[PDB]
């Protein structure tokens, strides 16, 4: 595979690298140059670079290309995305076309945005790709059965051992198992870290194996070395969160870490949730409290 | 499947359990029934903080959503059914905080210092506790803070209450006398008896004003005062006698009235909140404790519930 290393980059969570060596890539088949513009852009919206998607890709492009636009417009504008997954719906329901792999990833991430796991998955499921049957077992790790997740692991597992999506895959799994698997997920990041490279995706992943063994202290260092990297990826500054408190820190870290969050995303869940539980809170409040 | 957090729920009766959990209301319930917290409102922040911290998180791919993890104390043993949160909060925190509250005493900033002691107060039924004895230091802990934060509240208000009537004079002296019986450690005892022995003093009732002095000096206080309490007390010596007879018994037992700062001697009736075991006049029974400010004076409790060992089967 000569998409090979842009592909890894991009799943291991090096962006950059994955567009500049897509860059550099030479196209060698209309096949797999419309695969390196997919990744291209699949790196610029890991980034967040939506308008980047949105304006190069055009609709004289290919419909893989298209795909991925489909999924940019959902990020980028909350409006229109009703009037998208209903129109995915039409073309899903409308239209038999499996081949598209990129589409169905695409499409499957719109649902699962969506929550509508039963739909991304069920759109999976026609999906042969081994990045399918990743995002299969991610999606089925988010609803908690570990037991089906298993399965689909199995059966990545028997195609590719060595692959990477394979290992993050298996790693995923192994810290949702708990106990003894705990120390094998942080073997793979450990691993993909050192052979590629620290991404901040991986950095957490190994902070987040340490985290659910005792090992605090020992999270420390990525967390800090992370947070170096880029203040206010989400990942890094919930993880500094839940690690100050069990550190000891004073209060008004935890608390800094937090409001460090809304500031780089007002947006994110997490914020929204803690903002959810606040106003329940209060609800609950009035529900106990004495009537005046 | 179930989620893990439902799993901590199903798992554990520790309200700091539930929190982490995200479960407030199972949280609120227990932290009702267990102890007495009516009022919520104060412990917002200790939920929320909590809450913060119950779990991590890692993405699984790029572009999807990131994923969660929940940390369990026991992860090893812990399988997908008997997974429990990890804790957190501990004893040790809370009493290491208890020094800071001293210094503030000492210092003279009760007011801070009330604060301070009932934040540590409210914190214990947080704390998941792993032996029996480590449970009756965490009860331990809370009766400090109560003792502490009537004992200053109380303090506050005898500062406030005017000086000019003979009668006002007399409630002074008794809210004094009062702060001797509460039971703070000596360098802080020493301190409210030595205000107590100029005001009875003042009061010409030398008979009881001797009876402060020589406590005081049991105590051991600092050279310089130890002198002046002998200096004080030889004089009271000269004519041991109290002109006005005030309502305070030494001898017989009492229990400070919270809201009231009023004695209520040995049998005589009384409620008491059932987290802190601050005590009140009947009247009070059904109002929110002044100590605790979450609590219901008259409520009947299960019981604080730190700890596992406290299930029995």
């Amino acid at each position: 595979d000569e998409l090979f290393d842009v592909k890894n980059a991009f799943y291991i969570g090096s962006y950059q690298q994955c567009i500049n060596e897509a860059q550099r890539v030479k196209l060698s088949s209309p096949e797999r140059e419309v695969e390196r513009d997919v990744f291209l852009y699949r790196a610029y919206l890991a980034q967040r670079k939506y308008g980047v998607v949105l304006d190069e890709i055009k609709p004289s492009s290919a419909p893989e290309l298209q795909a991925v636009r489909m999924f940019a417009e959902y990020l980028a504008s909350e409006n229109q995305r009703d009037s998208i997954v209903l129109e995915l719906d039409r073309e899903m329901s409308r239209s038999v076309d499996v081949t598209n792999t990129t589409f169905l990833l695409m499409a499957a991430s719109i649902y699962f945005h969506d929550q509508n796991p039963d739909a991304a998955l069920r759109t999976l499921h026609q999906g042969d790709g081994l990045e399918c049957m990743a995002m299969t077992i991610q999606i089925l790790l988010k609803l908690d059965r570990l037991d089906l997740a298993r399965k689909e692991l199995k059966k990545m597992q028997d195609q590719d051992e060595d692959a990477t999506l394979t290992q993050l895959a298996t790693a995923w799994v192994n810290l949702a198992v708990g106990g003894e698997k705990l120390q094998e997920a942080y073997y793979i990041f450990q691993e993909l870290a050192d052979k590629c490279s620290p991404t901040l995706l991986l950095l957490n992943g190994q902070a987040a194996c340490h985290s659910a063994q005792g090992r605090w202290e020992t999270a420390e260092g990525v967390l800090q070395e992370a947070l170096d990297k880029d203040s206010g990826h989400p990942e890094t500054l919930i993880n500094l969160i839940v690690l100050s408190q069990h550190l000891g820190k004073p209060p008004e870290v935890t608390n800094r870490y937090l409001s460090q969050l809304k500031d780089a995303h007002r947006a994110h869940p997490f914020i929204k949730e803690y903002q959810a539980k606040e106003n329940d809170f209060d609800r609950l409040a009035m529900q106990y409290a004495p009537s005046a | 499947g179930t989620s893990p957090t439902q799993i901590w729920c199903n798992n554990s009766q520790l309200p700091v359990d539930h929190i982490l959990a995200g479960s407030f209301e199972t949280a609120m319930r227990l932290l009702h029934d267990q102890v007495g917290v009516i009022q919520f409102g104060p412990y917002k922040q200790l939920f929320l903080q909590t809450y913060a911290r119950g779990r991590t998180t890692y993405q699984a791919l790029p572009c999807l959503p990131s994923m969660y993890s929940y940390p369990n104390r026991n992860w090893k043993d812990a399988g997908l059914k008997n997974g429990v949160p990890a804790v957190g909060l501990k004893l040790n925190d809370l009493i290491q905080r208890l020094q800071l509250c001293y210094q503030l005493t000492t210092v003279g900033k009760f007011e801070e210092a009330v604060e301070k002691f009932r934040s540590i107060l409210l914190s214990v039924p947080l704390l998941v506790v792993d032996n029996k004895q480590e449970i009756a230091e965490a009860q331990q802990l809370i009766t400090i803070c109560r003792e502490y934060i009537v004992g200053l509240c109380m303090e506050i208000e005898r500062k406030k209450l005017p000086k000019e009537t003979l009668d006002q004079q007399k409630r002074i002296c008794e809210m004094a006398a009062y702060f001797t019986h509460s039971n703070l450690q000596p360098v802080h005892m020493i301190l409210v008896l030595r205000t107590a022995l100029n005001l009875f003093f003042k009061l010409k009732n030398f008979k009881t004003a001797a009876t402060f002095a020589r406590r005081l000096l049991e105590l051991g206080p600092k050279p310089e005062v130890a002198q002046q309490t002998r200096k004080i007390l030889s004089a009271c010596e000269k004519n041991p006698t109290d002109a006005c007879q005030l309502n305070y018994d030494m001898h017989n037992p009492f229990d400070i009235c919270a809201a009231s700062y009023r004695p209520i001697y040995r049998g005589k009736p009384v409620e008491k909140c059932p987290l802190s075991g601050a005590c009140y006049s009947p009247e009070f029974k059904g109002q929110i404790c002044r100590v605790t400010t979450v609590t219901e004076i008259g409520k009947d409790v299960i019981g604080l519930r730190i700890s596992p060992l406290q299930f029995r089967l």
